[PDB]
């Protein structure tokens, strides 16, 4: 299957075995930086566009089963 | 006229002699007599060559 | 069928494995130039089994 | 070795490239380890 | 042993994975204009010879500038 | 790339060469139709002369920018789908939104 590392004989080229996925320990260490929380608390300026932002992001994650029933994107 | 005659006969292609000959019979008409008559028959010769009726 | 699995490895070796290309040009029937998609390119034949 | 994650069906493997811009795996000459091979660590390693 | 140098061409190339199909009755006009580049470009490389004949130098290239279309 | 203008950069030309390939293969080395491809541009700033001179052209046709009457039939499809009672607003909307896509 694709992504997956495999052996090749060194002496005639046929694929002779296989070898775990490749995944990257630098990705998972850059991951979650929620923590400590920013909120709009020690972040903000320009009231305006703090709240479309808001309202672009962040209300469609918590508000999501009500886009569905709706059928509006 | 000209350009039909060598276009016609000699080169062998039809549509590029025939082309020529309308022109030439509209302007031929006005000015001149004898001139006229030859250019109308040569448009009919293109195309009995052609072999359309 | 633990012996036909095995053994496909046995043939391919002796087969030796391949180098791929695509067709570069038809020049004749007998020899084409091909070219590798590793790059060096090469003269191959064809065989009138296919 | 550009990332630790093989070890398959052999102490451990690990994917170690060479500067001829090929990757090999790796043997027991010495030993093999989690700690012995790691995602920085370089590695003497035989032509054949 | 030694290939044409026909091959190992690219095929990056314009001209060699096409060929035009064209022809000068497929086109009607310019027939004026079709009669230089004719003279120019398809004489000499079908017949080197006529042209030393007379001792002239075979036919230098020809730029085309024009309308568009 | 495409317009190299009096002079452009370096790199048009180098990504020019997939565009020119596609084109010409296509049409006016051939009469056929059967296989065709339609261009759209939406920058007016690097646009091919080999495009437009014709034999890989021979029409030029403008996509307006939505009409008077246009606007107000698009806003009553995509109404439809969504929760509503009814609106008499896409008319309202029409006006604001003039000149938007």
């Amino acid at each position: 299957k694709p992504g997956d590392l495999v052996g090749v004989n060194k002496d005639s080229y046929l694929i002779l075995e296989t070898l775990p996925t490749e995944y990257d320990s630098r990705v998972k260490a850059m991951e979650v930086d929620e923590r400590p929380t920013e909120q709009y608390s020690d972040i903000g300026g320009l009231d305006k566009q703090i709240q479309e932002l808001v309202e672009a992001i962040v209300l469609p994650m918590n508000h999501k089963e009500k886009f569905e029933n709706l059928g509006i994107q | 006229m000209q350009s039909g005659i060598i276009h016609a006969a000699e080169e062998k292609d039809w549509k590029t002699a025939y082309s020529y000959f309308y022109e030439a019979f509209e302007g031929y008409d006005s000015i001149d007599s004898p001139k006229a008559i030859t250019s109308l028959k040569y448009m009919l010769l293109c195309k009995i060559m052609l072999n359309t009726p | 069928k633990q012996y036909e699995k095995s053994e496909n490895d046995l043939k391919a070796l002796q087969s030796v494995g391949q180098i791929v290309g695509e067709v570069l040009k038809q020049l004749t029937e007998e020899k084409f130039i091909v070219k590798a998609t590793n790059g060096p390119r090469y003269v191959v034949g064809c065989r009138r089994q296919l | 070795c550009t990332k630790i994650i093989n070890a398959d069906s052999e102490d451990p493997k690990y994917i170690i490239n060479v500067k001829q811009f090929a990757k090999f795996v790796v043997d027991l000459s010495d030993q093999v380890a989690p700690t012995d091979i790691e995602e920085g660590m370089r590695v003497g390693v035989d032509r054949n | 042993d030694v290939l044409p140098p026909e091959a190992d061409s690219s095929i990056m190339m314009l001209t060699s994975d096409q060929k035009p199909d064209v022809m000068y009755a497929d086109i009607g006009g310019m027939d004026i204009q079709k009669q230089e580049v004719r003279e120019a470009v398809e004489l000499p490389l079908t017949h080197f010879e006529l042209y030393k004949q007379i001792g002239i130098d075979p036919p230098r290239g020809v730029l085309m500038y024009g309308p568009p279309g | 790339g495409g317009r190299r203008f009096s002079e452009g950069t370096s790199a048009d030309r180098e990504i020019q060469r997939t565009l020119m390939e596609l084109l010409n293969q296509m049409d006016g080395f051939d009469t056929l139709h059967r296989v065709k491809m339609i261009m759209a541009t939406n920058r007016p700033d690097t646009l091919d002369p080999a495009l437009l001179r014709p034999g890989r052209l021979d029409r030029k046709i403008h996509i307006d920018l939505p009409n008077e009457q246009a606007r107000l039939d698009i806003l009553k499809i995509h109404a439809g789908p969504i929760t509503k009672h009814g609106e008499i607003d896409y008319e309202a909307i029409v006006k604001l939104s003039d000149g938007f896509n």
